[PDB]
């Protein structure tokens, strides 16, 4: 009850926990556990996570989740263990508890989970939903809305796979979705090599570090290659920019040139031969093909909403160049259609809001905040008295 | 040539014949299956032969009472001699494509990422091996949580495995109910009862013995038996008056075909002798 | 961690963060956070009137009232002075933080936000540790209903001060697992002679509060924590109030991780099984 | 005693996995663990029970097509007794990848097995009834080593906390 | 839904019946031996007129514990020569009353009895347990 139930939402590459009623998470932190090297024991209680974890180096990182998929059932639940004693602090026989999860885990992965929660920490009440029904739910707080509805399209890019994600009623079109490889890592290697070739004087020991922070602090989309290049090379006072990071190794400052990178690395999506070779084919008609695969019945609301979710959607315009190009690859075939040939096509939007970072995170407070979720959720008296068929199924 | 046209199956053929020849439902729109199906007598259903009639001939028989389940609709026809009774004879609307799609929202909450317009077809075929009605609900939920053997594996067209346990007999029964339903029946069985108890009293028990099912609905494995059973309690409950000896005399016998899946086809194709011209017949044709 | 933890991480964060994005000179952006400790304890971390340039942090107890009549008001008023404002509507307790003003060592101030809860539960202790020390005997009993469902029941002897906690346990495999850690604890001098002495009773008080209306039940346990005056003299007060207000929670954690380590060992033998059916299932 | 006991669950084990395909005769195109659903009496055999003591023991229900083991497990006390109940529930809540596991317990008993004609085809029957002594023989091993690790972290608990002080 | 509580099937004229119809060895002869320390020829005794055909538990479960009471009055060593004196027959009955004993265990009596079942096997092999099994008329 009066206290707001825990949100745990277990990513590919980062964590987002906090409790519920709450805007923003209350950690954000890396899912890898850093190991040593049963060690029953003193070797157990020894553990770090986040930015411990990482931090040394040698002691071996894991991902604790990965593809959203729990890596090894042991390390995931010692993962889980000092989420909930550390970090959030919470008694846990006293907080109903949201998880989150992926598209595509079987009922298997489900019991393996709920048994965890359930036997291992007593819990009240546990609720399993899939990542993005409540990231659809959570871009209800838009101002780009105006009625609420749960039928929409989900564009899920984390850190190891990026997922396109047609959804009805609160229920994955499992048949329908889509996987695509490329990510917030790959935009990573890329700009690595590409600043690896061109500025001089980079310890490569360090190269990723560097990298994720050039990224982080000056990447974005240019809406024309060729006419930005110019623009670099003609206006390059107020275009080109510098760097300043300090060597970790002999603690000393480097000072590195920031270029063409700026407008490339967004860019990739795109044009998919830059992300792979062997992506021949664009965003714009992999999630068109993703629509056009669902029922034409169905085929009106899913291109009138059309939500993102995860970082790797955080980069200035990417919204407004996805439309664009989406409007183009609609009206193409709607012309293809008349010319051949009558029904007007439907109007297509992408939401934007100021959450997208977290969206997911965002959904779980906001629906845990209400009384309802109280109502759905499963207590460990049914999970006694009924057992497994409880726990995989969502609440009637 | 037997042309038998059903809602959601048209079965064509010869004389003499086995099994249609072609088993493709037609695409004004019945003027356009003409196109399709004759190109590259008349059979009609109690709205040439009755059906009833068909269905029976093909077993050899003129009396008897036939349960006719196929895509679209099932009908309880007795039939008296050669003719039908076109006033004794029920409807049931219980159904395929519901238990289908029903069968496809439960797979969904055990969670498989079905969609119920591209798996349709494969869902279909998962119910046309496992899943159909049981005796009881709480016994069923015993064997379904309880040994492995419920939980069958059926392999995906893609590979993938799944497994399918309690919902084989989860689907039927929200039909049954009266609560899911909403509207309150019978079923089927109860309404083979009482068709044959409404009737006379001294054919009553020639109905009893000849009892012919037709239609692939009728193909599901137990149903002939599980009907048998439900006669048998039914007969106990209210004629027998729960005498123990009124049930050993009784006779039931549920005729159940190997080719009944298209017994009016069957029928009707060995009806039919040629006629020399068809030319002259026909007021059209004329 | 694996000590319970004086200091809230979560507050701990968050403050340290906010003061090293003000010392860096950024505009501060607005931060409203709503969470929970133990005990029923509510936290509610805000910038008051919207004026992110101000954090206040407050906090809400049911406590309240039995703290507040043994000395809560001198130590509070003793440790923050200044902080220490009006408190905010449907709290009890607010404590504001201009970043504009902020000290030299913020550390010790992060520190102090944290102590939040054991500082309030401190004057109770050290009220009786003075008693205690000044041999005023024979004085009512703190009795502290910390939870719901549990009792905390404080007296002071001529050589001794004894802690009495009456806690629940609710699911009845943990009972189990429970006895085992007492037993452990009551062999703990074995390995600590100069330790804290501890007694361990099930499903019935302790004689000395026999007279009460204690509860008995299945699902209880008294624990008593004897304190000599190598725990209640000057030095000792601080560490000993801070491990004995987390003792309870430290329990309660380490049942869990062996529950949990029990899952882990099992689950690695039955891939074991799984390993060896293969085995043993036919090749082709 | 250990020793002896097993031996005769094993000979007992022999002769009743001696299994066929069994049709249905009840139900038209069934197939059905006779044991298990035992709508035809004469296709059930004797059940026997083999215990080494007053608690521990085997029980063996055979058919025609199907064999059903039940297994009262070593029980010394209360940590020994809930180790147990969870290790078997354990097993039991993965009985379709431990698939000739029955999901709950023959009443009485800690654990069951059943062994179909579909396993004893697929499985060398000499292998699976090495594999219930087995099975036997190392649940007791690891509820043995289950109760020592609990006790050894319990001590290492105790130990760390009231060192502290 | 009550005329499906009625379980129609008990009354099925085509299920299976066995066939059935209407003492024991002599208590006092077994005393006899065993009081005179005549182990073998008390084991012979009690495996005497097996009530394979009474209805009543009473007398089969009389017969089975004048055979358990001699089973249990042997020494270890002493088992194999009685085991090996009694007929093919009188080892698979034997067989029976120990599968009958494992069901009433009580200090060490299943301790002797997993004795008796080993050189009972030797004697007669598992054809001998097969047949406790799918005995229709038994102990
Ligand atoms: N404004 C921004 N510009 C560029 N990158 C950003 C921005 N905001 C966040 N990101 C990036 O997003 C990444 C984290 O992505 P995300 O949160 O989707 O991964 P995840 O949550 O672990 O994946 P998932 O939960 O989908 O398994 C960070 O590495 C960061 O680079
Ligand atoms: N082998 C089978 N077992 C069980 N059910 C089946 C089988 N084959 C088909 N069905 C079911 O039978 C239904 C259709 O039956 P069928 O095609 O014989 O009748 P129909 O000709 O379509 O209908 P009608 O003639 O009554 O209008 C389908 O919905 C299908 O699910």
């Amino acid at each position: 009850g009066r206290l707001p139930a825990c949100v745990v939402d277990c990513g590919t590459g980062y964590t987002k926990l906090g409790y519920a009623g709450n805007t923003e998470p209350q950690f954000i932190i890396p899912s890898c556990i850093a190991i040593k090297e049963v060690m029953k024991g003193v070797d157990d209680l020894d553990f770090f996570i986040g930015d411990e974890a990482i931090e040394k180096p040698t002691y071996a990182t894991k991902w604790p989740i990965r593809h959203g998929i729990v890596e090894d059932w042991d390390l995931m639940e010692r993962f889980m263990e000092q989420v909930i004693f550390k970090y959030l602090r919470a008694e846990p026989e006293d907080h109903y508890f949201l998880l989150t999860e992926p598209p595509l885990n079987t009922p298997e992965n489900r019991e393996y989970t709920a048994e965890i929660m359930f036997e291992s920490f007593n819990v009240p009440g546990l609720y399993i939903a899939v990542q993005a029904v409540l990231a659809l739910a959570a871009s209800w707080t838009s101002r780009q809305v105006g009625e609420r509805t749960l039928t929409g399209t989900v564009i899920d890019s984390g850190d190891g796979v990026t997922h396109v994600i047609p959804v009805a009623e609160g229920y994955v079109i499992g048949s329908c979705i889509k996987h695509i490889p490329i990510a917030g890592r790959d935009i990573t290697y890329f700009i690595q090599q590409l600043l690896r070739d061109r500025e001089v004087g980079i310890p490569p020991e360090q190269s990723l570090e560097t990298a994720k922070a050039v990224k982080e602090r000056y990447s974005y989309v240019c809406p024309d290659l060729v006419k930005e290049f110019n623009k670099y090379d003609t206006d390059g006072s107020k275009w080109i920019k510098q760097y300043t990071g300090i060597n970790a190794i002999s603690k000393k400052e480097f000072s590195i040139d920031v270029g063409y990178e700026r407008f490339l690395g967004p860019e990739i999506f795109f044009h998919p031969e830059f992300a792979n070779p062997d992506f021949t084919q664009p965003i714009s008609e992999v999630v068109d093909e993703v629509i056009q695969n669902c029922p034409i019945d169905v085929r009106r609301p899913l291109y009138k909403n059309i939500v993102l979710s995860g970082g790797s959607t955080m980069f200035r315009d990417f919204g407004r160049r996805l439309q664009r190009d989406l409007k183009r690859t609609v009206d193409a075939r709607l012309k293809l259609s008349e010319e051949l040939s009558k029904p007007k096509p439907i109007d297509v939007q992408v939401i934007t809001h100021h959450m997208q970072r977290y969206a997911v995170w965002f959904g779980g407070s906001m629906l845990a905040s209400t009384p309802e979720f109280y109502q759905v959720c499963h207590t460990k008296k049914d999970y006694e008295e009924i057992g497994p068929s409880i726990c995989r199924h969502n609440p009637v | 040539v037997v042309c038998d046209n059903g809602t959601g199956f048209v079965k064509c053929g010869y004389a003499g014949s086995n099994f249609p020849e072609h088993i493709f439902p037609a695409i004004d729109d019945m003027k356009h299956l003409w196109d399709y199906t004759f190109g590259p007598l008349l059979t009609e259903p109690p709205m040439v032969a009755i059906q009833a009639v068909l269905t029976l001939y093909a077993q050899g028989l003129l009396t008897g009472v036939v349960v006719d389940s196929g895509d679209g609709v099932t009908h309880i026809c007795p039939v008296y001699e050669g003719f039908s009774l076109p006033h004794l004879t029920r409807r049931l609307d219980i159904a395929g494509r519901d238990i289908t799609r029903y069968l496809i929202k439960l797979l969904l909450l055990r969670g498989y990422a079905f969609n119920h317009s591209a798996d349709f077809e494969t869902v279909r075929m998962i119910k046309e091996k496992l899943c159909y009605v049981g005796y009881n609900i709480e016994q069923e939920q015993k064997l379904a949580l309880e040994t492995t053997v419920l939980v069958e594996s059926y392999t995906l067209p893609d590979g993938r495995i799944i497994k399918v346990g309690g919902e084989r007999f989860e689907a039927p029964e929200a039909l049954f109910q009266p609560h899911l339903i909403n509207v309150e029946g019978v079923g089927v069985a109860e309404l083979l009862f009482n068709t044959i108890q409404a009737a006379d009293i001294d054919t009553r028990s020639e109905f009893y013995k000849h009892i012919v099912l037709s239609g692939g609905s009728t193909m599901y494995p137990g149903l002939p038996s599980r009907l048998e059973r439900e006669l048998k309690q039914l007969y106990l409950e209210r004629v027998l008056k729960g005498d123990v000896e009124k049930l050993s005399k009784f006779k039931i016998r549920i005729e159940d075909p190997p080719r009944r899946k298209h017994m009016v086809f069957l029928g009707g194709a060995v009806l039919a002798d040629i006629m020399k011209d068809k030319d002259n017949f026909w007021m059209t044709r004329q | 961690m694996i000590l319970l933890e004086v200091n809230n991480r979560i507050i701990e964060e968050t403050l340290a963060l906010k003061f090293e994005n003000a010392a860096a000179g950024n505009k501060p952006e607005a931060v409203e956070v709503t969470f929970a400790d133990f005990d029923g304890v509510l936290y509610h971390i805000s910038n008051p009137n919207g004026d992110k340039t101000k954090v206040m942090v407050s906090i809400s107890l049911k406590f309240y009232k039995e703290l507040q009549a043994h000395g809560a008001d001198e130590l509070l008023k003793r440790v923050y002075g200044s902080f220490l404002v009006n408190p905010e509507s449907g709290y009890n307790v607010s404590l504001l933080y201009d970043l504009e003003n902020l000290p030299a060592s913020k550390d010790s101030i992060v520190h102090q936000a944290g102590m939040l809860k054991r500082n309030c539960f401190a004057s109770v202790f050290e009220k009786y540790f003075q008693f205690q020390e000044e041999g005023k005997e024979g004085e009512n009993r703190a009795v502290i209903h910390y939870r719901d469902d549990e009792t905390m029941y404080v007296e002071s002897k001529k050589d001794r001060v004894t802690v009495v906690f009456s806690t629940v346990f609710k699911d009845d495999d943990d009972v189990v697992i429970g006895k085992v850690f007492m037993q452990e604890f009551k062999e703990g001098r074995r390995a600590s002679h100069t330790a804290p002495q501890v007694l361990f009773s099930h499903r019935e008080p302790p004689l000395e509060l026999k007279d009460t209306d204690a509860a008995v039940g299945d699902n209880i346990g008294y624990i008593t924590f004897v304190l000599f005056p190598r725990h209640t003299n000057a030095s000792a007060r601080d560490n000993t109030i801070n491990l004995i207000h987390t003792f309870r929670d430290y329990l309660h954690y380490h049942i869990k991780c062996s529950k949990a380590y029990i899952h882990t060992r099992m689950r690695a033998k039955t891939s074991d099984f799984l390993k060896v059916l293969n085995r043993a299932r036919p090749d082709a | 005693t250990l020793r002896p006991y097993l031996s005769a669950v094993r000979a007992t084990l022999q002769a009743a996995l001696c299994l066929e395909n069994f049709s249905s005769q009840v139900v038209e195109r069934h197939n059905k663990p006779e044991v298990e659903v035992r709508s035809s009496k004469e296709l059930l055999l004797q059940p026997v029970t083999i215990s080494r003591n007053e608690k521990e023991k085997v029980l063996i229900e055979g058919s025609i097509n199907s064999v059903r083991v039940s297994i009262a497990v070593k029980q010394a006390d209360e940590i020994e007794k809930i180790l147990c109940h969870k290790f078997m529930r354990f097993m039991m809540m993965r009985a379709e990848n431990f698939f000739i596991l029955r999901r709950k317990p023959v009443e009485g008993y800690d654990i069951s097995f059943l062994i179909t004609n579909f396993h004893t085809e697929q499985m060398y029957k000499h292998k699976l009834v090495d594999f219930v002594i087995h099975f036997m023989e190392e649940i007791d091993k690891e509820i043995s080593e289950m109760k020592l690790s609990v006790n050894a972290r319990a001590r290492i608990v105790a130990e760390e906390f009231l060192k502290n002080f | 839904a009550r005329f499906r509580k009625v379980d129609v099937d008990e009354y099925d004229e085509n299920k299976f019946v066995d066939e059935e119809d209407g003492a024991g060895p002599d208590e006092g002869e077994v005393d006899s031996c065993l009081r005179q320390g005549n182990m073998t020829a008390a084991l012979q005794a009690a495996l005497k007129n097996p009530p394979i055909n009474t209805k009543s538990q009473a007398v089969k479960d009389r017969a089975g514990s004048i055979v358990l009471k001699v089973l249990i009055s042997f020494k270890a060593n002493d088992i194999e020569k009685a085991v090996q004196s009694l007929d093919k027959n009188g080892v698979d009955l034997l067989m029976k009353y120990i599968y009958k004993g494992f069901e009433s265990p009580s200090d060490n009596s299943s301790a002797m009895l997993l004795q008796w079942h080993e050189k009972a096997l030797a004697a007669g092999g598992v054809g001998s347990i097969v047949r406790v099994l799918t005995a229709r008329k038994t102990v």
